């Protein structure tokens, strides 16, 4: 299959979203798949799986009131990070239509 | 030459049917918005169509003609009491004419 | 050629008269969702069976939607079907597949049916109470300042871009100012004599300030200024000048 | 004609990139000598060899101040 | 049109003096641009792309690097131009900072090893 | 494609987003034009349409049940919080008018940042109507979420605060 198709893949699961020839493995393994291009992928995959924990935590800390504070305050600073990190993949979201 | 023709008026319009090259076109001005140029074509033709529902014995041409000024002074100097140019003392004028007439007749 | 080649190039035409079209554009999926979404419709076998449609752009829409919230009724759209006044079906616009479009103008003529009714009471005095002939004037004077903004806007489709968006958050303080009125007019119509039709009326509008003690506020006091000017003329005839009056008893004190 | 007023747009277009990109960089040209430098950089030229020059003339207008 | 004339245009925007107004930098302008027109070494609109990147992190500027992406994106969906490589080196080569060794950082390639 | 979004974030979804009364703005049709993983980009992008479309329908009746002149108040705040979301739903529209390339990314990217204002004042709203709360109590729940730990539901409430509080200076005005 065209190298086209995986390209589009991995520039989801930045994101940590499955692409739709990339989904996740197990919850503490990074993606699998559904010579040299083929064990690349793994290593850009690595960034979802490591951005999916992260995500995780400051999505469900920042809305628990039983926190406290400080800590929120701390949610807040690790989304206002992740922002920056999506200013990079919405160039690289549209880029397609070189690349690699 | 391209930056000293690139100054041109460009319309502030951008397109909703294309996203590549959206310079306007506009929105294509009716003729309830237009009154200068369609107005002499819808003057020529409800003329023409009346001078057809006649059959061709009415016979009045011009929308206008000859301008505004001209006919007013013309009119001014009928409240004279004298001669003039068009008399000897659309095509609705004539109603429009014919009671400034006769305040000087 | 001579009258055609001026209505073809600078002209529409193609909503109101029953006349299709097609437009030739670029694509390309900012703007070409409607039909995108057309080919894969019929790509999964509906079967195809589609309504009849004329095409009409989207910035014909936005004039005929001014046209009917400056108070004119009975136009091409928004045409009435059971008294209420409804959009066309005959409408698709090249992108936004006419389904945001629908409920959009459905709630637009959801508000131009309120000041259709209002307009209409207008309408009937064209054609003694002395409460409705004050109740109608100060109507008018809302109506005025209000069909100037959308007159303004319709100038702006003849000189830059304007899209829906703009039409909607423009005209929100006045579809504040609408529901107001939509009560209003309610208890002047509610009542069987014409002292107790008019004080129901006036009544209520002096328990609808009261009910928000801000720009509803200057609405409803500019409506009660014109609206008690007969009462105050009433008072003080009988006040300064004795004698009792009648107007088919429309005055409140009876002696 | 009008699609030839669209490519008259489509250059200002770029030449408004090339313009963002001169700011954001803070460089000593202006809009004017630009405008000389892209029709240069058309033709094919060596950048090495225009900016050894633009770095001369900046200092010959101070050999005229 | 022919570019020789073209580099006097550029000398009356840069100087206040006018191009019939100077001959001894014209003389200077004749010796440089000549036998080093038409590109002699190896094109790369990457690491002009990266370098851009690399001065904008110089300016403590993260923001503007991302977006110089788009511009980027948008040099491309136009299409006009011939040597985007070229325009882009030299404004990166005019810039000035707003407020050592770099010779052993990456550079383009001289091509002399390679036929020309 | 430019204005669908950008209505159906807004209160009208199209046929591209199934209204659901408990919660709306389904998608998960797969897209040949986008991809079958854009469903997911969008469906975090429909949270914040949700809560949009909950607060105008909260703010359409007011201004047992909840009454008082105080439900005339939060109402109020509550329009000025959501009016820097009706401006940075402008410039989108804007930017997507000439750049042919631009996707559904740029906007699930551009807000981000209310993905923090509009769930924490969701939840109040929640709040306000499970527990009936209308009074001069109303002014502790928003006291108390003012203290905060998101930086955005921490200054939003404050301009709340200061409506009510506005009418509460014409009562004890009359009486004083």
């Amino acid at each position: 299959i065209t190298e086209a198709a995986l390209v589009r893949d991995i520039l989801y699961v930045f994101q940590g979203i499955d692409g739709k020839n990339i989904k996740m493995n197990n919850t503490e393994n990074c993606y699998k798949v559904e010579r040299s291009l083929r064990d690349t992928a793994v290593r850009l995959s690595e960034l979802g799986w490591l951005h999916n924990k992260i995500r995780r935590y400051t999505d469900q800390r920042s809305l628990d009131r039983s926190f406290g504070l400080v800590g929120q305050s701390f949610c807040a600073a690790l989304h206002q990070e992740l922002r920056e990190y999506y200013r990079l993949l919405s160039v690289l979201h549209s880029q397609l239509q070189s690349l690699t | 030459l391209w930056e000293a023709a690139l100054t041109y008026e460009a319309s502030k319009r951008r397109c909703w049917e294309r996203v590549g090259c959206p310079p306007g076109h506009r929105e294509e001005p009716y003729l309830t918005e237009a009154g200068r140029d369609a107005f002499d074509k819808f003057c020529r033709l409800h003329q023409g169509e009346l001078q057809l529902l006649a059959g061709g014995v009415l016979q009045a041409p011009q929308p206008v003609l000859v301008k505004e000024c001209e006919l007013v002074k013309d009119v001014l100097n009928v409240l004279i009491g004298v001669v003039s140019a068009t008399f000897s003392l659309p095509e609705s004028i004539s109603s429009l004419l014919s009671e400034v007439a006769e305040y000087g007749t | 050629p001579d009258d055609r080649s001026w209505l073809e190039h600078h002209v529409v035409h193609q909503y109101w008269t029953a006349r299709p079209s097609q437009f030739p554009h670029s694509l390309h999926l900012h703007s070409n969702l409607a039909a995108v979404w057309d080919q894969h419709l019929y790509s999964s076998d509906p079967l195809y069976v589609p309504d009849d449609r004329v095409l009409v752009t989207e910035t014909q829409v936005i004039r005929e939607t001014l046209w009917l919230l400056s108070g004119v009724k009975k136009l091409f759209i928004f045409q009435l079907i059971d008294g209420k006044v409804t959009v066309r079906n005959n409408i698709i616009v090249t992108h936004l597949t006419h389904s945001c479009l629908r409920s959009v103008l459905e709630q637009i003529a959801a508000y131009g049916q309120v000041v259709f009714r209002l307009q209409e009471f207008i309408d009937e005095v064209m054609g003694p109470f002395r409460t409705y002939q004050a109740f109608m004037w100060a109507l008018y004077k809302y109506f005025i300042s209000f069909k100037e903004e959308l007159a303004e806007i319709e100038k702006c489709i003849i000189n830059t871009t304007i899209t829906l968006a703009i039409v909607v958050d423009k005209l929100a303080p006045r579809l504040s100012q609408l529901k107001v009125l939509h009560k209003v007019f309610s208890t002047g119509v509610a009542e069987t004599r014409n002292v107790v039709r008019a004080s129901h009326l006036l009544n209520t509008l002096y328990k609808a300030i009261l009910e928000y003690d801000e720009q509803t506020v200057s609405l409803l006091f500019s409506l009660w200024v014109e609206t008690v000017r007969p009462y105050l003329q009433t008072v003080d005839e009988w006040i300064v000048h004795g004698h009792l009056w009648d107007g088919a008893r429309e005055f409140i004190i009876q002696r | 004609a009008a699609a030839a007023a669209a490519n008259l747009n489509a250059v200002r277009e770029t030449m408004d990139v090339l313009l963002e990109i001169s700011r954001i960089l803070n460089t000593g040209l202006d809009m004017e000598t630009l405008s000389i430098c892209v029709r240069l950089c058309e033709q094919g030229i060596n950048p090495e060899a225009l900016s050894s020059v633009i770095k001369e003339l900046r200092k010959a207008t101070e050999a005229l101040k | 049109k022919s570019p020789n004339v073209l580099l006097q245009n550029l000398c009356c925007r840069i100087l206040g003096r006018s191009e019939a107004d100077v001959a001894q930098q014209f003389q200077y302008a004749v010796r440089v641009i000549g036998s080093n027109f038409a590109p002699t070494v190896e094109r790369d609109e990457f690491l002009v792309a990266e370098k851009i990147k690399k001065e904008l992190i110089r300016q403590r500027r993260e923001a503007d690097a991302a977006l110089f992406s788009e511009l980027h994106r948008k040099l491309h969906s136009q299409g006009v131009l011939k040597n985007k490589w070229s325009i882009l080196y030299l404004l990166l080569s005019l810039s000035e900072d707003p407020r050592s060794y770099a010779t052993l950082f990456a550079q383009a390639l001289p091509r002399d090893a390679h036929s020309t | 494609m430019i204005h669908e979004l950008l209505l159906a974030l807004s209160g009208y979804p199209g046929s591209i987003f199934t209204w659901n009364k408990r919660s709306g703005l389904q998608v998960s049709q797969d897209f040949p034009f986008l991809h079958p993983s854009e469903t997911s980009v969008l469906n975090r992008l429909c949270r914040l349409g949700t809560d949009y479309i909950r607060f105008t329908e909260f703010i359409e009746q007011y201004t047992g049940g909840l009454h008082g002149i105080y439900l005339r108040a939060f109402c109020t705040g509550l329009d000025s919080v959501l009016q820097p979301y009706r401006q940075a739903l402008l410039d989108l529209e804007q930017e997507f008018l000439g750049d042919p390339h631009l996707s559904i990314s740029h906007v699930n990217y551009f807000l981000d940042q209310f993905q923090l204002l509009f769930p924490s004042v969701m939840v109040v709203v929640e709040q306000i109507k499970s527990q009936k709360i209308h009074g001069c109590q109303i002014l502790e729940t928003v006291y108390k979420h003012s203290c905060g730990g998101l930086p955005p539901v921490r200054s939003a409430l404050e301009k709340i605060l200061a409506v009510c509080h506005g009418v509460m200076y014409k009562q004890l005005s009359a009486w004083m």
